[PDB]
């Protein structure tokens, strides 16, 4: 025998449970590439699922995976090499061209809605009754960029609804426009809140929103994308 | 081959040593410096402890066994049959999980990502040279190391366990099994609940993180957030291993004796040591 | 250096979360509880509300009724003295009857009926509780994933104070109600079984509570990694992968050659945790019903 039976049956459901798994975490980026975007020759022993479909809540439609895949969006990069597997070198601006860390995924042009439908994440301001509960309030401390040099000053923090937890700082520049910078990239300390990834002069930089009291999932990926990209890039201006 | 999505993030940059030199790809492999260092060391170790394999007399991988110096050898080295092999392998290992996680910081630079995996590795690590290096150096031989053996590893478990009584009753041995025993526990619960979101009832929509809280609020009257029970699982999951290497760290130095005898400091005092009944008088 | 995220560096605390309605009755929730501010550093800071309702009543009550039938038994133990109670509190057992009584329930309370009563008040609690699990999804909408991964848990439960013992043809079999006479059933049944080592259940069980281990430290030191892109967003990254998803996904690609994708690294978990339980349950079960001594049952591979 029984205790060998048993054994010997679990291996194999194991065996079993592991290509279920693998084939599982294919239903996004397979099949695999080539370089060029071609689907590459050998894609290895496992399958691609049959695919599933999930239902969005609020109408906003289904996913299916696995499905077609495409980047829908422009890639600033070009080979250095000749041969299949070398780094490949920015065409441009590597933050303005959203590559390398500093790469944003084409995703929906709408905010995230919380259970409810509404919009789940909101200026604080117009967030109600939300209030800083502990810790720091950045509300009004300069912002200052990896170079040393103030960038702005904390003009409101963007929160989350549903799980009650500041995302973001709205940032206000020389020019009186605004930013958000991703809760996680920055430091605030008692007198000054602190920017390691940028340098003053790339705040600019930063993706701008396209309606001051929201965020969509795409603005997101191209501000922390832009931001993230500062630890590489921004390499020249730091420093400290 | 690439992930449809991988190309735009294969740019140059994030290498900790040598620039240019090893920043290239070996399928889905990142090599690098570090990429090196790890074939290397794990290399050379392979072939060593193949070559104590043919010393040993087997090729059998049940049988395989590298065991360290006898105690006798202190910490000095031995002969390469009669542990010297273990040593340079042990020498190897460290070189090559070191390396490990070294590479994985430079993957992370590549990336703009957060540190935390080779951090948490570390971990891993420690616990590791906890077992072959700090606690045989502090007691004074490589000896009292584990041997790298599939099935004798257990019994210098089990021997080394059975030394101090029922082992069991090491403190830090408990506190640790309560991590791991917990974050197991956690580890089912948001495995399961944020599949419970994604994989509704069959024809209702996805639910939302408001389900989930909801759900354990429901359940238990709290809910920790999805921000939080990604910050408990790394955190339990050190911590198991962070007491793992304190329990053994302390058995055999500051600790030699039964561990179930050093818990009469708590019934031997004086504020009760002598009042008579229950189990003790 | 930078900021990690392990800590809140600000809290912000808005009206009580009350939870989404779907099909619960609202009747049986409970009105919101304190708010921690220290938990809030460090996950939540709202406690409550809490659903009862007459299910989890059952529970809660047979669960303190458990409870306190072992307490009593420990302070009679201790002769009802206070100072000895906290002082030999992790001596002190509830042992089951003897083998005698086979799986009868003519034992005196003084001799193991008080084990039994106990038993009783454990195994309606745990049950009652699980189907509250199942429930409390129900009512949500939700998958029953969570009720299903508690059963492996209940499983190895079951196996060790219930169907092994009635296996076995005696409640003696069973595991004791104290701290540290539990962890000597545990010793003593390795020894009187030719040590579990040898047992590749128990060589599996291990395998999985380490491999929980590491993947949860993989998976949470990842997520953290990513969360500068919202990683913990986990079900809308499900539904819309963001560079956060992808960013995950590359570095193990690049660092051990393959990955998961937001969803199915959950499904790894789910997994990876359940089977300890799972195998456990399993050696434990064969243990003394069909191998007397797992050194000797490897020594035949089987
Ligand atoms: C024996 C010991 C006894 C132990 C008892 C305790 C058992 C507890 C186990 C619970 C598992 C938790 C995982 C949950 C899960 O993924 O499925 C949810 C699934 C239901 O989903 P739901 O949440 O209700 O629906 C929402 C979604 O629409 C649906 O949501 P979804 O998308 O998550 O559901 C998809 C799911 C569908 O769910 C299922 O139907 C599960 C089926 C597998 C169930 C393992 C037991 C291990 C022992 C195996 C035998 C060896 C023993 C030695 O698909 C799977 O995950 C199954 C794939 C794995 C199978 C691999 C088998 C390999 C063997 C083949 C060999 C190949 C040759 C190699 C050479 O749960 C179950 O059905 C299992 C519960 C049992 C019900 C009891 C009634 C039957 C009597
Ligand atoms: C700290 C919490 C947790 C604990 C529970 C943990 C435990 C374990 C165990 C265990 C419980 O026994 C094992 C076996 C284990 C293993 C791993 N962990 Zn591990 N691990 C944890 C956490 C982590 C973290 C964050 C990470 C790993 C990562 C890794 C990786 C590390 C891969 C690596 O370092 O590669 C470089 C070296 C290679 C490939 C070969 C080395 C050859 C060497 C020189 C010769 C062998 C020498 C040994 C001493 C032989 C002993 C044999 C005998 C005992 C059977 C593997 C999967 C590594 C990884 O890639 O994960 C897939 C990684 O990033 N781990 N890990
Ligand atoms: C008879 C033995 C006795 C019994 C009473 C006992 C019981 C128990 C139980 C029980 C149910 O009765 C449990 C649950 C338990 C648990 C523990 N005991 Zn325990 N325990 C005993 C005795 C011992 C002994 C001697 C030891 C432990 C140690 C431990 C530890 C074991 C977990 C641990 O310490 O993990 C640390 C992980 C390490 C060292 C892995 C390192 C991986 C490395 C860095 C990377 C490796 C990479 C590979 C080589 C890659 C290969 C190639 C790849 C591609 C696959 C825990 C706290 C363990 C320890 O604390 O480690 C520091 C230890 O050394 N225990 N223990
Ligand atoms: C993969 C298997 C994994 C293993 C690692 C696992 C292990 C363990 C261990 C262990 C390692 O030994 C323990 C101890 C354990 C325990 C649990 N698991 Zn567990 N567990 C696992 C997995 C799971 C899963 C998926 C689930 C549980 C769930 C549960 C639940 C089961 C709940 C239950 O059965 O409750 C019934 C009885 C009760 C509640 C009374 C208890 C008395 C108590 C001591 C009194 C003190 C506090 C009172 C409640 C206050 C009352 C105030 C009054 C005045 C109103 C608990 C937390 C259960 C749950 O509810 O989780 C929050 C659940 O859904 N577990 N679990
Ligand atoms: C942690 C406490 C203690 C130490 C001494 C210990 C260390 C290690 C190391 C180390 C520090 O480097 C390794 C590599 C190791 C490996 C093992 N031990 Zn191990 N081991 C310990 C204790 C135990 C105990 C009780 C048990 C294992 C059992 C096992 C088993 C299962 C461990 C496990 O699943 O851990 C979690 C990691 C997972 C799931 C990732 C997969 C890792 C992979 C299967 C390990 C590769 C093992 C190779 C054969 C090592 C040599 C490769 C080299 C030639 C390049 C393997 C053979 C496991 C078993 O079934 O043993 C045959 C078991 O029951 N281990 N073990
Ligand atoms: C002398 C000890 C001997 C040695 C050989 C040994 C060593 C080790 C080591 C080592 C030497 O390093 C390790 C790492 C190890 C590990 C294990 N051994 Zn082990 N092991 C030994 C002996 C045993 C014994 C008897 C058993 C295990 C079992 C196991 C298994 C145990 C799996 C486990 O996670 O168990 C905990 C979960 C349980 C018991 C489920 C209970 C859940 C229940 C439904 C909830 C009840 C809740 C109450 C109502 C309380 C409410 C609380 C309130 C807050 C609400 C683990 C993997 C476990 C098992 O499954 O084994 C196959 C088991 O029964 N082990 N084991
Ligand atoms: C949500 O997000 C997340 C993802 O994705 C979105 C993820 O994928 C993952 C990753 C997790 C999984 C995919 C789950 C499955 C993983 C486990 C159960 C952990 C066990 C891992 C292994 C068994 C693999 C170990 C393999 C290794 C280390 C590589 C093989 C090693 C060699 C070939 C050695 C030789 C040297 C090398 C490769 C160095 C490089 C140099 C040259 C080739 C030259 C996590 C955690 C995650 O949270
Ligand atoms: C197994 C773990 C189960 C934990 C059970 C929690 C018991 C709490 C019982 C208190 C109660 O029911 O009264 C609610 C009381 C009184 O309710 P009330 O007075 O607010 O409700 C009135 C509202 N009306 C109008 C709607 C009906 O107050 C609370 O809200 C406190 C609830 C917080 C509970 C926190 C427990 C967390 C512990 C578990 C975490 C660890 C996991 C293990
Ligand atoms: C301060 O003092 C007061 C009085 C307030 C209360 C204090 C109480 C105290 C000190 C409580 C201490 C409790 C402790 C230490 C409990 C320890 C519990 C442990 C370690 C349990 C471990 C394992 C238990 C297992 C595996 C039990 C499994 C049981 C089952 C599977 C149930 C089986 C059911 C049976 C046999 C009954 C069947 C009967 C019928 C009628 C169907
Ligand atoms: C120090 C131990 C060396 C282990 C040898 C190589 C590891 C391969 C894994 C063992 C496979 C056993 N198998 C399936 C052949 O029976
Ligand atoms: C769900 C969280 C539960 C945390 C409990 C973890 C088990 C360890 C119990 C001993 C506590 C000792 N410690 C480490 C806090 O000092
Ligand atoms: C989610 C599945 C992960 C798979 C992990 C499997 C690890 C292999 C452990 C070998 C067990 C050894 N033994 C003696 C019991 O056969
Ligand atoms: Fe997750």
């Amino acid at each position: 025998d029984l205790a060998s039976l048993a054994i010997y049956s679990f291996w194999i459901f194991l065996a079993g449970l592991i290509y279920y798994l693998q084939t599982e975490n294919m239903r996004e980026g397979y099949p695999l590439e080539n370089e060029d975007g071609t689907p590459a020759a050998n894609q290895g022993p496992f399958p691609l699922p049959k695919p599933k479909t999930f239902i969005l809540p609020h109408g906003r439609g289904t996913l299916t995976v696995p499905g077609p895949e495409s980047e829908d969006r422009p890639i600033a990069l070009a080979r250095t090499a000749v041969s299949e597997g070398f780094p490949h070198a920015p065409t441009g601006d590597p933050m303005k061209d959203g590559v390398g860390p500093a790469s944003w995924v084409a995703r929906r042009d709408l905010p995230e809605l919380d259970g409810h439908g509404h919009n789940k994440i909101k200026p604080m301001k117009a967030a109600a009754g939300f209030h800083v509960s502990a810790g720091k309030n950045p509300i009004g401390l300069p912002v200052r960029g990896c170079d040393l040099e103030i960038a702005g000053k904390v003009v409101d923090i963007w929160v989350d609804i549903p799980e009650q937890m500041a995302r973001f700082l709205e940032v206000e520049l020389k020019d009186g426009s605004t930013r958000l910078l991703p809760m996680q990239m920055v430091k605030v300390q008692s007198n000054r809140v602190h920017v390691n990834a940028l340098s003053s002069d790339l705040f600019a930089g930063i993706p701008t929103i396209k309606s001051p009291t929201e965020v969509t999932l795409l603005e997101e990926d191209k501000i922390c994308g832009y931001v993230a990209g500062g630890l590489m890039y921004a390499a020249p201006k730091r420093k400290s | 081959a690439l992930l449809s999505f991988e190309r735009k993030y294969r740019v140059p940059g994030g290498t900790l040593v040598g620039g240019n030199l090893f920043d290239f790809w070996v399928g889905p492999f990142y090599v690098g410096f570090f990429g090196v260092a790890t074939f290397f060391f794990a290399a050379l170790g392979i072939i060593l402890i193949a070559w104590s394999a043919v010393l040993q007399g087997t090729w059998n991988p049940q049988l395989i066994s590298v065991y360290p110096p006898a105690l006798e050898y202190g910490l000095g080295g031995a002969p390469l049959a009669k542990g010297g092999l273990w040593q340079i392998i042990t020498i190897c290992a460290t070189g090559a999980f070191v390396s490990w996680a070294l590479r994985e910081v430079e993957i992370c630079r590549k990336l703009g990502i957060g540190y935390h995996i080779p951090f948490a590795f570390a971990f891993a690590i420690l616990a590791y040279l906890t077992l072959v290096l700090f606690r045989p150096v502090m007691m004074g031989a490589w000896g009292y190391a584990f041997p790298y053996g599939i099935w004798t590893h257990l019994d210098w478990v089990s021997n080394t366990g059975y030394t101090y009584g029922n082992f069991h009753y090491n403190p830090a041995h408990m506190i640790a099994i309560s991590f791991f025993f917990t974050n197991a526990l956690a580890l089912a619960l948001h495995g399961a609940l944020v599949l419970s979101a994604a994989n509704p009832e069959k024809g209702k929509e996805m639910r939302t993180p408001d389900h989930e809280d909801t759900f354990f609020r429901d359940l238990v009257g709290y809910s920790i957030g999805t921000l939080g029970i990604h910050r408990l699982g790394l955190l339990l999951s050190l911590s198991a291993v962070f007491f793992s290497a304190l329990c053994m760290i302390i058995t055999g130095t500051i600790w030699f004796d039964q561990w179930v005898d050093w818990w009469q400091w708590w019934v031997k005092l004086p504020w009760w040591a002598n009042i008579p009944g229950g189990i003790n008088g | 250096a930078e900021y990690q995220n392990i800590f809140s560096q600000v809290q912000v605390r808005g009206p009580a979360d009350l939870g989404m309605t779907e099909d619960v009755n609202l009747a049986n929730r409970s009105g919101v509880g304190p708010f921690s501010t220290l938990l809030g550093w460090f996950g939540n800071a709202q406690l409550g509300p809490i659903y009862l309702g007459s299910l989890g009543v059952l529970s809660l009550f047979s669960g303190l009724m458990w409870f306190f039938t072992i307490g009593i038994w420990f302070w009679y133990q201790a002769g009802w003295n206070p100072a000895v109670f906290l002082r030999d509190l992790f001596f002190f057992s509830l042992e089951p009857p003897a083998p005698e009584y086979g799986l009868s329930f003519a034992a005196p309370l003084k001799e193991g009926g008080l084990w039994l009563i106990a038993s009783f008040f454990m195994f309606v609690a745990v049950w009652s509780w699980w189907g509250r699990t199942y429930l409390r999804a129900q009512a949500l909408g939700m998958g029953k994933h969570t009720a299903w991964a508690f059963l492996s848990a209940i499983w190895l439960w079951m196996v060790l104070g219930f169907i092994r013992p009635i296996l076995m043809g005696s409640w003696s079999e069973a595991v004791p109600y104290g701290i540290f006479s539990h962890l000597d059933w545990t010793n003593n049944f390795s020894l009187v079984h030719g040590n579990l080592f040898y047992n590749p259940f128990h060589g599996l069980s291990i395998a999985f509570l380490y491999g929980s281990a590491l993947l949860f430290a993989m998976h949470g030191a990842t997520i953290l990694a990513v969360s500068r892109f919202g990683g913990e967003r986990e079900l809308e990254q499900i539904a819309d992968r963001g560079t956060a998803a992808e960013r995950a996904a590359l570095f193990w690609r690049w660092t051990m050659g393959f990955n998961a994708t937001m969803e199915g690294i959950h499904r790894w978990a789910i997994w990876m945790a359940v089977l300890v339980t799972l195998t456990g349950g399993i050696g434990i079960l064969l243990s003394g019903t069909v191998v007397d001594n797992w050194y000797v049952w490897g020594q035949n591979h089987g």
